[PDB]
């Protein structure tokens, strides 16, 4: 079966400035099939080009498509403020097959995130279980590493992440992620650590608490 | 022109549902139609087509499990969906299809959440300062969605409110943060204003340092 | 005692689109089946019903060469109980099917850089074909509850589409010659 890979996953321009969103297919193809669709944070998908090169109902001029046998692009010529959004390729073989969605975000300079940790609350200890939560705050681009540390020890698998969306006044995201232990785990352990690798700082950085120190 | 979905809601692991879509504007027995799913925060997924004469094709991930089918005199499409999985948890769109034209008219979805977990109300915890930062982490709840705001939406500037996690108890979980001068931390209160309206809970955490 | 003219089938310089489905009646001759089979000039010869080797043994009242173009991932519709665009709205075998499916590659001859705009398939129907039905209609179709009168627009497109065959197609989308055997009063063809 057809499989549409797009390309790159994430793309971060400015208004005014030219895009262009690749996607491969994993067997030469042909044209009359292939179609892009945008979707804004909030709706539902929208057809922008069929046919690999025919543009839409109604979708503005500076959308346009081309390629052709594997290699497919949307080209969106003079980017405005509302073509910030996610696109997907499709290719209708037997039946539809859409490609992974390539996220077009704000380009901005870098901004280093500012780091804060928070032991668990007294009140949740009672009941058996300790969150404790790193905020990564306002930072650019996306891309950031927490590493939870115990004792110094690395910890995977017992951590969730969320991201905000991109801020619509300075463009930048935030993080939280939380670190989830048992009480009595919590309490076998002194040194609570989140160490956050990012473009913007030259060395990770490291926020700690030591548990039962106020 | 439009096509709107109804029918999801909240189903058990091995319940069932059934999702509709009535059309306007376009006539469901003679087109092409699609069902597309989109889990939260994933990409479109197709789900199953059903052609104008009748053949009807299906995903490997939900064959044996969807039915897809229409009435002509409602001019409505449907998908059944049996033996439903948690990961079938999406949002559903109806579609119609073009082939070489694309799929031109979308609707707007209707969302299925498929879970085993029962109706619960948030714990709320303090996220407590040592620019300072606090916050409300708001802890164990289901379904979705709780709001949060700060001081009874007095407090806007700097507010983060993350997207939710899932958990793997099958409950949800989120973080509400604020940054503040450290100098207001003395002079200022911090409450941050919780609802849950799926369980009619309302918690007020004053937080401090 | 003459031979019958299955050559005028297979090796025709031009095959029909499968909209257009060709057919050929084979009456008063003689076949010998095993020579098609050993030509091993075919990626596929699937027979339903009757074996390649004992139909040289074996009369019928009339034999259909029907032959038609279509792209190699159709090929699996040219055959009995199947679904898709070819079976339901182009060439439709029956679920009792007694015949045989010969297909080959067809690249060299079908595909043309830019792409050949000949070979035609119906992609609009608003219901099924009957098996052995052939509907050569190019009317726009109606695909909302205004009529088209024949002019095409939102809900009115022209029914057929092209393969657009090009060489640099993966096997997937290039075309495939196809002669469907088809074997049904007295015996006029005989084997040997
Ligand atoms: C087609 O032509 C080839 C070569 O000219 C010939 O050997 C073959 O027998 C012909 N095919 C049939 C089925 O007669």
């Amino acid at each position: 079966e057809i499989v549409l890979t797009q390309s790159p996953g994430t793309l971060s321009i400015s208004p005014g400035e030219r895009a262009t969103l690749s996607c491969r297919a994993s067997q030469s193809v042909s044209s009359s099939y292939l179609a892009w669709y945008q979707q804004k944070p909030g709706q539902a998908p929208r057809l922008l080009i069929y046919g690999a090169s025919s543009r839409a109902t109604g979708i503005p001029d500076r959308f346009s498509g081309s390629g052709s046998g594997t290699d497919f692009t949307l080209t969106i010529s003079r980017l405005e403020p509302e073509d910030f959004a996610v696109y997907y390729c499709q290719q209708y073989g037997s039946s539809p097959t859409f490609g992974q969605g390539t996220k077009l975000e704000i380009k901005r300079t870098v901004a280093a995130p500012s780091v804060f940790i928070f032991p668990p609350s007294d009140e949740q200890l009672k009941s058996g279980t300790a969150s404790v939560v790193c905020l990564l705050n306002n930072f650019y681009p996306r891309e950031a590493k927490v590493q939870w540390k115990v004792d110094n020890a690395l910890q995977s698998g017992n951590s969730q992440e969320s991201v905000t969306e991109q801020d619509s006044k300075d463009s930048t995201y935030s993080l939280s992620s939380t670190l989830t232990l048992s009480k009595a785990d919590y309490e076998k352990h002194k040194v609570y650590a989140c160490e956050v690798t990012h473009q913007g700082l030259s060395s990770p950085v490291t926020k700690s608490f030591n548990r039962g120190e106020c | 022109v439009q096509l709107v979905e109804s029918g999801g809601g909240l189903v058990q692991p091995g319940g069932s549902l059934r999702l509709s879509c009535a059309a306007s504007g376009i006539t469901v027995s003679s087109n092409y139609m699609n069902w597309v799913r989109q889990a939260p925060g994933k990409g479109l997924e197709w789900v199953s087509l059903i052609y104008s004469g009748g053949s009807t094709y299906y995903a490997d991930s939900v064959k044996g499990r969807f039915t897809i089918s229409r009435d002509n005199s409602k001019n409505t499409l449907y998908l059944q969906m049996n033996s439903l999985r948690a990961e079938d948890t999406a949002v559903y769109h109806c579609a119609r299809d073009l082939v070489v034209y694309g799929m031109d008219v979308w609707g707007q979805g209707t969302t299925v959440t498929v879970s085993s977990a029962s109706t619960k109300g948030p714990s709320v915890f303090p996220l407590a300062p040592s620019t300072a930062a606090l916050g409300c982490l708001v802890k164990d709840y289901f379904p979705e969605p709780v709001t949060v705001s700060w001081n009874s939406g007095a407090l806007t500037s700097g507010v983060h409110t993350f997207p939710a996690v899932l958990q793997s108890s099958g409950l949800y979980s989120l973080s509400s943060v604020v940054t503040v001068p450290s100098s207001s931390l003395g002079t200022q209160t911090y409450i941050c204003n919780v609802n849950h309206k799926p369980s009619n809970t309302k918690v007020d955490k004053k937080v401090e340092p | 005692t003459n031979l019958c003219p299955f050559g005028e089938v297979f090796n025709a310089t031009r095959f029909a689109s499968v909209y257009a489905w060709n057919r050929k009646r084979i009456s008063n001759c003689v076949a010998d089946y095993s020579v098609l089979y050993n030509s091993a000039s075919f990626s596929t010869f699937k027979c339903y019903g009757v074996s390649p080797t004992k139909l040289n043994d074996l009369c019928f009242t009339n034999v259909y060469a029907d032959s038609f173009v279509i792209r190699g991932d159709e090929v699996r519709q040219i055959a009995p109980g199947q679904t898709g665009n070819i079976a339901d709205y182009n060439y439709k075998l029956p679920d009792d099917f007694t015949g045989c499916v010969i297909a080959w590659n067809s690249n060299n001859l079908d595909s043309k850089v830019g792409g050949n705009y000949n070979y035609l398939y119906r992609l609009f129907r608003k219901s099924n074909l009957k098996p052995f039905e052939r509907d050569i209609s190019t009317e726009i179709y109606q695909a909302g509850s205004t009529p088209c009168n024949g002019v095409k627009g939102f809900n009115c497109y022209f029914p057929l589409q092209s393969y657009g065959f090009q060489p640099t197609y993966g096997v997937g989308y290039q075309p495939y010659r196809v002669v469907v055997l088809s074997f049904e009063a007295p015996a006029t063809v005989c084997g040997p």
